[PDB]
């Protein structure tokens, strides 16, 4: 659905069957919305019990089609430029790509061959360093998140006597805003993320009817005003 | 269904909005009559009874054709007095009888009468003999008749 | 149209004609039956325990259209020649808002 | 039934008025709510927890001739045209059909033989690549979504020493809109799916009176405006 | 009982005893309604669930008069005149009868021998076909659905080695409407499912009470017009 | 009880009123009535569900005493005069009573020997033939039905080798409609179920009063009109 | 939303606090008529 | 603002043109529309029933 449908179809829903008998929402409060439902409906669509299914990313069909213009394999790059101090002896600090959401997949090349990356909790990372040897299986590698800054750092713990030489990353890509109009034409300095312009859906159309129909119910709830509304409907926020 | 409403006839309403309108009240009736007439039907809605021609016999019981066009009437005590235009300029005397009207041709001439110019009446019972009928156009003398 | 009324002729009740028409009509809409009474089939009018109920006519545009509107002029009338007496007691307008 | 006829019996069913001077309930808010029920049918009867009997797309003889119109066959496109990065080694990027909506099989035709497509989820391929081998059984082949722009593409990680001839996709088609008249004839420039002429259902006639009583349920509950009954029906859009 | 049955006796439920006391319905309405009762009957009274007994096509006495005057036996054709393509090497791809409502039994006449047909589900397609010798048993044959244009096009996987010479098909045929009136008399170019004459019913006589009982329930919800009617007589809708 | 018998007590137990200067509930609809009800008493205690005892029809001595008056004995007809195609290769199609309500007991009568026959469902057609014998046990037959024209035609599918020379149907004859008056004196051209004069109940007069007591609960439930009443009279119409 | 509130014109009110207007008549109104002239019209606005 | 209002031409209907602006406002505020009815899209005026 192109950004006009979007809005149009908002009112055949929200403003009761386009009569104009509900309150009546800008084209600013609609993109605005719009966001906050397509970042709801992906944070709950990815975890399985925040959904009403009980289904996450890769449980069904649906969910692979859902998530499939969102995942993108991009490398991290050496944070060697500024040398701050790590956690780990043998932590080679990488950036991740800035325009990261939710990670799902991560591989490191070393001279002795690809070993999966485990993303390993600070409670595990105390277990498994009480340890005489500490140091990952044979065909895995540790990874814990150090100082960051504006940006995601991760220090890879591949075992000693081994090199880097790639780090490839799956992820889930930022989604980019729904905008029906040029906001700045009529509101002044408004952005949704930094965008001021048209911007349409980088999702499969799918699920674009989920993120219309959660767009009209966060509408009807910010509308009704009642605290309750409000609160009940902020439980699906994550 | 969902809702009901019900609908009395206190009189025949016009001239009101008809979103602010009123349901006792008709818009527009036709040929009814809401007040109790010949039967026990007041506040309720009913027809209107026809009416019934009365011929008009002589007192030798031949029947008697009015000329034309009416200008007036008049009713004394129980003679009705009519002034009628047509080829000639008639007075009549309508006794109304158990079935029929007893008609006299009190006159038939030329008393100068218009259409334009109808008739108003004044008629006074004095005696038996004396029961005048006056009567003025407005464009001819006023006149009187026993 | 809910509505009580009866016709009679000279002290004989007449529980069959009650009414020949009924208009309806708003700003936008114009409809009109005979209102006819077959006991077996389906009519515009049917009486039942003394009560008589006319469904309102549909507009002549579509002929499928109910008449929707805030408010509608309802006309009851005789347009058949007759000579009865119709006392006509009121009307219940069912509706649905 | 026809577009005619849609129109007709959600007339009958809703009670609406086809007179203009009344606008009643117009031909674009219908086909908007006629579209919409009929994704939201296809979504729900797809998933078997969707539905009141709890059966899927083939757990019963209905719902196979529910799908039957949209069932396609239809051969993947090698991506070698744009010289992306994959997240495997031994992966060839091959691009899927434009008018897709859910995936029930994939195969792959390779000198070896024909292998069928098992769609590995993020965990799995994980837990998969910390083994020795880090193959497929003999008979089956693996996939995983990539970089996708506008449209899909997976990586197809078959068995090293093998080469992909083909890779055949049954998948459910995209429905298309059920629009009962043109709306640039009245409706300037609206849309529904980037279509504005007349729009037969796609779908066999068996599912036809699911989708009126369907629409009919949205129109009357998007016309109520209730909260209550806008999140009450939207749990019955996925 | 005729279609003026259906009329009459619609008025002696629906309309309070023929009082005229209920809404009023027309003809076409009646028509609409009684057509979708039957479509409503056949579906609940086909799955066991759908109906009060829990019981199907086959499961009592009553059931099997009820679907009597629908069961069909057609052959499928062979659909040679379009070059399709299949998703399985050594599927002939055969179309369906047009007036298919619900399959129940199919048969395949080999040079081998009689086979019956499996609707097989795209899970069980994909789990026989992981395995060494990928063949249905001496007995047997598969059948899928596949690309299919305005008709019921179905891939019949039968053994290699073997030629397939019939394809039997016994299915439930579609009903044909219930019409209580010429439509297009006083109903300018409506019609039910094509039709715009009079249509009688072409089902036992044992379910009419049941359809016309449906289709009074049905009338009394969407002339009540609450939402929770609507939707509470919608979940029979399947 | 007799025709003018249910229509006094009816009025007695209902309160009507004879007088037709009122219309009161007249004899049409009385007659629809108590037809529907006997159908449904019919219906209700053949399943043993349908009841409140959980008795069907040869469960108890009542019952047995219900149905006595309407079990009839009658013979199945060779279809040969239409050439039909049939699902089984040794099925001979035989024409089933016009006036059949439901089957309880059908025997064939072969060179081998009388032969009971088994309804065979879908399911268990495709089982048994699935297997190498693919023929009954020594004493039964199978029986499907097949294309029907205003008719119930079956297929019987006997062991090969075997010729059938009888085919016995014992089955619950359909009940003629309970006509209190002929019809045609005042209402035009009505019918019940294309009988218009006085039809006596064909029934024992042990479920007289149940189908009488039935018809007034289905006129107290019509003319009240409320829609949870008919629905929930509308489910022992099965 | 939450509240309602209908307003039925009656005639024309000023010189009364903003506050504590009554919702049955006008603040002002220009070439308007109240009364019912050449049609039906009494207690609904109309033209001039 | 739900309003009920009807615009003639010579007993015609005209159920397109019933007003053509809004003017709302009190101490600290002012606003105003044109009352455009777009059939397909969105406006500030719509009649529906």
């Amino acid at each position: 659905m192109n950004v006009n449908e979007f809005s149009n179809e908002f009112d055949v829903l929200y403003n009761n069957i386009m009569s104009n008998a509900a309150p009546g929402l800008n084209e600013y409060e609609k993109s605005v919305l719009l966001t906050k439902a397509q970042e709801e409906i992906v944070k709950n669509y990815f975890e399985p019990a925040g959904n009403k299914y009980g289904k996450g990313l890769d449980d069904s069909p649906k969910r692979q089609i859902d998530f499939s213009e969102l995942i993108k394999v991009g490398e991290g790059v050496l944070n060697t430029s500024a040398p701050t101090i790590t956690f780990d002896k043998r932590a080679k600090v990488y950036d991740l790509p800035a325009d990261l959401f939710l990670v799902i997949n991560e591989a490191v090349d070393t001279n002795a061959g690809t070993k999966q990356i485990v993303p390993i909790s600070y409670s595990d990372y105390t277990r498994l360093m009480s340890r005489p040897y500490k140091e990952p299986v044979k065909y895995q590698a540790w990874r814990i998140i150090t100082t960051s800054i504006n940006n995601i750092s991760v220090e890879l713990i591949v075992n000693s006597n081994e090199t880097i030489t790639d780090y490839k990353v799956r992820y889930i890509r930022r989604p980019a805003p729904i905008i029906t109009t040029n906001l700045s034409s009529e509101y002044g300095d408004v952005t949704i993320n930094g965008v001021s312009t048209v911007s349409e859906c980088e999702l499969n159309p799918i699920i674009h009817s989920e993120i219309l129909q959660r767009a009209v119910e966060l509408a009807k709830a910010a509308y009704q005003g009642d605290l309750q509304a409000s609160v009940e409907l902020g439980q699906r926020s994550e | 269904a969902l809702k009901k409403e019900q609908h009395f006839f206190k009189g025949m309403q016009r001239d009101l909005s008809v979103s602010k309108f009123n349901p006792e009240y008709a818009f527009d009736a036709q040929n009814i009559r809401i007040t109790a007439r010949e039967h026990d039907t007041l506040l309720s809605v009913s027809n209107e009874k026809g009416n019934k021609e009365i011929p008009l016999q002589s007192p030798s019981g031949d029947p008697v054709v009015i000329d034309g066009v009416l200008l007036g009437q008049n009713v004394l005590n129980n003679y009705v007095t009519l002034f009628t235009k047509g080829t000639n300029d008639n007075i009549y005397r309508l006794e109304n009888k158990g079935t029929y009207f007893e008609t006299l041709i009190l006159f038939s001439g030329n008393l100068n009468f218009s259409t334009d110019y109808p008739i108003e009446s004044i008629s006074v019972y004095e005696n038996n003999n004396i029961q005048k009928v006056y009567w003025v156009d407005g464009l001819n003398q006023a006149r009187v008749i026993n | 149209v809910e509505f009580r009324a009866d016709s009679w002729d000279s002290d004989n009740l007449i529980s069959n004609k009650t009414f020949d028409t009924l208009d309806v009509w708003n700003e936008y809409q114009h409809g009109t039956t005979p209102l006819t009474n077959l006991l077996g089939h389906p009519s515009p009018l049917k009486k039942k325990f003394r009560i008589w109920r006319a469904n309102i006519p549909r507009a002549i545009a579509n002929n499928r259209d109910r008449i929707r509107n805030t408010w509608a002029y309802i006309k009851l009338g005789m347009n058949t020649p007759n000579t009865y007496r119709t006392e006509f007691h009121d009307a219940i307008i069912h509706y649905f808002a």
